[PDB]
């Protein structure tokens, strides 16, 4: 609640939120890359790895604890 | 083709 | 190593620096991420492609302004449905309508009743592929009222010899009398009238009983020949056969061009010969039955 | 505020590399996508009304067909499968990589969209199905010709496989909104079109069935889901066009997740939007196959 | 799924 205090709080809701949203925007280009498959001359081949993103979710929270 |  | 308190002041604000940097690129690469879907919309492109241009045959097409050689739709006066055919359209408006094609053996030939009567292989626009169009468009592409066909055979050996064999007249019957063979004359051809028959030298009929015109279409499952056994099953193929065949276009491919009475499974001659052009141990390597209003043949 | 400054720095700086990822993955897709995939496919020559007409006139190949239900509209491409309960099985709706896009609007679900057929590799003809959406004009009128029997089919990313069989299927016009009627239903991937979501009580596997139901895409809404927010509609959540109601029990236009298992914190809108059939796998699990065909039924 |  002190003036500090209250802006590290604000980064713990933000960087969860952008950690999972990040999580999918990974998960929807991985789609949208692949969907290309069939009309573009090739899909850039590649694959997803949610691992880090589930581990830094995890680790996240920890630490908001 | 002649067949016998 | 636990900076001061004094540092938190500076070093929180830096996240909430790169923090909203982040968001920003994620607004932008989402954007992105929306252009590229409108660039995955669209099939692969194929490569063949039908034409536009139809007719009751290829030689209206050729009429209606159809100059290149492809695939087309044609749909005879008395047709109840129009069909996908090979054109060959030449360079003085000549469009003709191939029924039959060999080049290679891809296709297997022994075939029944219905799929020689319905049609079998693949029509490529650049006459690449190996097929039989179908003894009922057969029968209705060369029956049109009042209209003479003609058919012109092409042989070419496996040396790069190529001879052609003409008839007038051409025609062939409805299922009812089991698409029957027949022509006004021979119109010539370095290729040789095997449709009249040849003198096989292995018997005095044998010109008779290996001639064509006349003759109904048989296949192993519907024998209408004239011998007591099985022309088409003994021979593997669908064709006029008689007693059996001086000509026989429909025959198993053999490579090469020379093939044994070993190499047969029933001793007879069963390649793509045609007598009066090569030896009845000689298959061709490539085979073309095309067809094409008389009138537009030499005049 | 001691050890998390310290953690709230790592995860923004590695979320920013993954940014610089993505956008570098983004960039090539773009580049590769400034020419097109290619087919060649030559035509058979033996054609019918529709693959039970071609598999009894002696085609019995399973690869790309040309068919013609009527003298109406021009012959188009289909492909039939001839082998699978003796052939004549014209597949209408086919998933098997994630290589097309289902998440489109009215139009191009009423055309048709994807790849009907690719080459079998060496082969002059396409003997392989492609990922496809007949289209809707062309389904309907395929089972309003006389009774039309459905084959769906499926499969796991493990290699299980399960049918949903239906001896009556019909699909109405547009102007009826291609509203959906199937019966006689059989198999063994559970009714799920009839009878709703088998993990679902009363009321809430009701609004699950698809049964009657009419087609929606993300861009016209005639879902079974009577709502005020612009948001709330089944098509543009669980993404794809469908007979969605309330919102699905089967979703085979979904997207297609690699690997079969996935999460609501994967979903862009949070919803179970993925290739999905509940009576089988669940909500959150992708079938890496799934397909639609239809035959007359006799 | 559904939408209670
Ligand atoms: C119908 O479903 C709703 C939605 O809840 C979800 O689906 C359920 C089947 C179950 O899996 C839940 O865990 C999911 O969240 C149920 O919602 C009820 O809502 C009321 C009011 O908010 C709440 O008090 C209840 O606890 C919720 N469900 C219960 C009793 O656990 C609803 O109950 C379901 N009813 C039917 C027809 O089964
Ligand atoms: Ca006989
Ligand atoms: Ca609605």
């Amino acid at each position: 609640v002190i003036e500090k205090v209250q802006h590290i709080q604000l980064l713990q809701k933000n960087v969860r939120a952008q950690l999972v949203d990040m999580k999918r925007l990974e998960v929807d280009i991985d789609i949208k890359i692949r969907s290309c498959r069939g009309s573009c001359s090739r899909a850039l081949a590649r694959e997803v790895d949610l691992k880090d993103y589930e581990d830094q979710q995890k680790q996240l929270e920890q630490v908001i604890a | 083709g002649p067949r016998p | 190593y636990e900076a001061s308190i004094l540092t938190h002041d500076s070093s929180i604000r830096y996240l909430q620096e790169i923090y909203n940097s982040n968001n920003q690129k994620i607004v932008n690469l989402k954007e992105k991420v929306a252009q590229l879907e409108a660039q995955c919309q669209e099939p692969c492109k194929d490569t063949v492609q039908i034409h536009d241009i139809t007719g009751k045959d290829c030689q209206d097409i050729a009429n209606k302004g159809a100059k290149q050689s492809g695939l087309y739709f044609i749909k005879p006066l008395k047709a109840n449905q129009q069909f996908l055919v090979y054109c060959e359209i030449d360079g003085s408006g000549n469009g003709w309508t191939v029924f039959q094609k060999r080049l290679d053996g891809s296709v297997d030939f022994k075939k029944n009743w219905i799929q020689y009567k319905e049609g079998f292989g693949h029509l490529s626009p650049t006459g690449t592929t190996e097929f039989w169009l179908g003894n009922e468009k057969i029968h209705l592409i060369s029956t049109q009222s009042a209209i003479p066909y003609a058919l012109r055979v092409e042989l070419e050996d496996w040396n790069g010899r190529t001879s052609t064999a003409d008839y007038a007249m051409f025609k062939v019957g409805p299922e009812a009398d089991k698409y029957r063979l027949t022509y006004a004359y021979f119109a010539g051809g370095d290729a040789g009238d095997a449709f009249d028959g040849f003198d096989f030298g292995d018997d005095p009929s044998d010109k008779f009983f290996t001639s064509h015109n006349g003759m109904q279409f048989s296949t192993w499952d519907n024998d209408n020949d004239k011998f007591e056994g099985n022309c088409a099953e003994q021979d593997g193929s669908g064709w006029w056969m008689n007693k059996c065949h001086a000509g026989h276009l429909n025959g198993v491919y053999y490579q090469g061009g020379t093939y044994s009475k070993a190499s047969t499974p029933n001793g007879y001659d069963n390649g793509i010969i045609w007598a009066t052009w090569k030896t009845r141990w000689y298959s061709m390597k490539k085979t073309t039955m095309k067809i094409i209003p008389f009138n537009r043949l030499t005049i | 505020i001691p050890t998390n400054l310290r953690v709230l720095r790592s995860i923004l700086e590695n979320l920013r590399s993954k940014i610089q990822k993505l956008e570098s993955d983004v960039s090539a897709q773009m580049e590769y996508c400034r020419t097109p995939c290619t087919v060649s496919c030559n035509i058979p020559v033996v054609s019918g009304k529709e693959c039970e007409e071609i598999i009894r006139k002696g085609g019995e190949t399973s690869e790309m067909y040309l068919i013609q239900p009527d003298s109406s509209v021009k012959p188009y491409r289909v492909y039939c499968d001839m082998n699978t309960e003796n052939g004549g099985w014209t597949v209408i709706q086919n998933r098997q990589d994630g290589s097309v896009d289902f998440g489109r609007k009215w139009d191009p679900y009423k055309q048709g969209f994807g790849n009907v057929a690719t080459n079998t590799d060496g082969k002059n003809y396409c003997g392989l199905p492609g990922e496809y959406w007949l289209g809707n004009d062309k389904i309907s009128q395929l089972t309003r010709m006389g009774p039309t029997e459905l084959l769906i089919e499926m499969e796991d990313w493990k290699g299980d496989k399960v049918k949903a069989h239906y001896g009556g299927f019909t699909v109405q016009n547009e102007a009826n909104k291609y509203q959906i009627s199937v019966n006689k239903y059989r198999g063994t991937a559970g009714n799920a079109l009839m009878d709703g979501a088998s993990q679902l009580m009363g009321e809430n596997r009701t609004m699950t069935i698809h049964n009657g139901m009419f087609f929606s895409t993300y861009d016209r809404d005639n879902d079974g889901w009577l709502t005020s927010d612009p948001r709330k509609q089944c098509s543009k959540e669980d993404g794809g066009g469908w007979w969605y109601n309330r919102c699905h029990a089967a979703n085979p236009n979904g997207r297609y997740y690699w690997g079969g298992q996935y999460t609501w914190d994967m979903a862009k809108h949070g919803t179970d939007d993925g290739v999905v059939w509940m009576n089988w796998k669940g909500s959150w699990y992708s079938m890496r196959k799934m397909s639609m065909k239809i035959r007359p039924f006799f | 799924g559904h939408r209670p």
